């Protein structure tokens, strides 16, 4: 079955009736592909199981050893959480046509010609491209995902929140930061802590940083440009 | 330079 | 040395009014040893229409390109402006202007990646796609790189049925097809000729839009 070792997630459609998601999901299953309905988080640990305090960046759950390719399907780029997760993990967001093409070639074709842009940057007022370390089809997702050093690899981040309702959206950001190879630490206050930068929601922080301080949008900027936009 |  | 020592630049747009100080940027780059091609990147290749005879072989890099190792087209965003499309064809990075500014801050040529604009918008798929750029191996000159480049339309044999006014826009398409590694042959009529596909202006047989589609998706969208 063509999609034998492939993991899929579907996002959107961003635009009404842009693709038959219900249908496509089937096709992929019908051809041996795995379909993660909640996105790609399954492929990694839950950082919030898990402990708390200083959270270590993501590691691939052993399961991922059983597949070698993953894609997030979308009709176009979005900031929908499956898209952002993909962006974070460096998994290709591809247009649905990719699948159809695969069935026509009766094999998993190169996804490249179907690689959507990464997203729109307000920082630069432009749409950027995705940049995806190629699939070395001798390494499982697990292998690949674990060797992945994120763009925020090493960076130490303090996230000040005062696990419920809004916090869920807060954690989402921590996740992405983690996914981007950064080490997040969640405090109620900064005080005298050492940090590469501080992540408050919206705005705030008194406080003689000194770091400095930035908002979630910064992360999205990093997600899209796959870079530490502070440097 | 054109546009299309 | 000067940061942009071995870099070739072209500027497109701005696509949007006052989106960047092109006049200014061009200067900065020159001021820092960079070469600025005002007409685009065609200089880096032969002119296929010099002796427009038989008929016509895809592009080869003019020996000059041996003297540089990196090229960029600067634009505030993706467009179908001819410098953009040429870049797209030759697989040179279209990058947002910030890339240069960043280079000056790092006092070196940084990785252009974080500044790599999308390739463009596909009507075929109703979406914006990403660029995909064979990395710069900084031991190979543009010449080296550009010559080893086998286009997405490499091998494909194309018949174009049509050098004045409109024809200029026609040839532009032939160029891109060529740039994309395809072998174009220009006839007045098809007749009995052998071909992988036929390129007529407007609207097997297909229209220039098909080429733009190939340019953006960097792929033979017929396959
Ligand atoms: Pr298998
Ligand atoms: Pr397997
Ligand atoms: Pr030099
Ligand atoms: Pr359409």
């Amino acid at each position: 079955l063509i999609f034998d070792d492939c993991v899929f997630a579907f996002s959107g459609p961003v635009h009404e009736d842009a693709y038959d998601r219900s249908a496509l999901e089937t096709v992929v299953q019908d051809h041996g592909g795995l379909v993660l309905d909640t996105g790609l988080r399954p492929l990694f640990n839950d950082p919030f199981k898990s402990k708390q305090k200083k959270l270590r960046h993501l590691k691939p759950q052993k399961r991922s050893k059983s597949w070698n390719q993953a894609f997030v399907v979308s009709d176009t780029f979005s900031r929908k959480v499956k898209y952002l997760e993909a962006l974070a993990f460096n998994i290709p967001c591809v247009h649905p046509q990719f699948i159809k093409q695969c069935l026509k070639m009766n094999r998993v074709v190169d996804f490249s010609p179907y690689l959507l842009a990464s997203g729109y940057s307000h920082r630069l007022d432009c749409t950027l491209s995705q940049r995806i370390e190629p699939f070395d089809t001798t390494d499982s997702l697990y292998d690949r995902l674990l060797a992945r050093k994120g763009p925020l690899f090493g960076k130490k981040i303090l996230f000040i929140i005062p696990n419920t309702e809004q916090g869920q959206k807060a954690l989402a950001h921590v996740y992405h930061a983690l996914a981007l190879g950064a080490d997040v630490e969640i405090r109620p206050n900064v005080a005298h802590l050492e940090c590469d930068l501080i992540l408050t929601m919206d705005g705030n922080i008194v406080d003689e940083t000194n770091c400095p301080v930035v908002d979630p949008e910064w992360i999205v900027e990093c997600l899209i440009s796959q870079s530490d936009i502070s440097t | 330079s054109q546009e299309l």
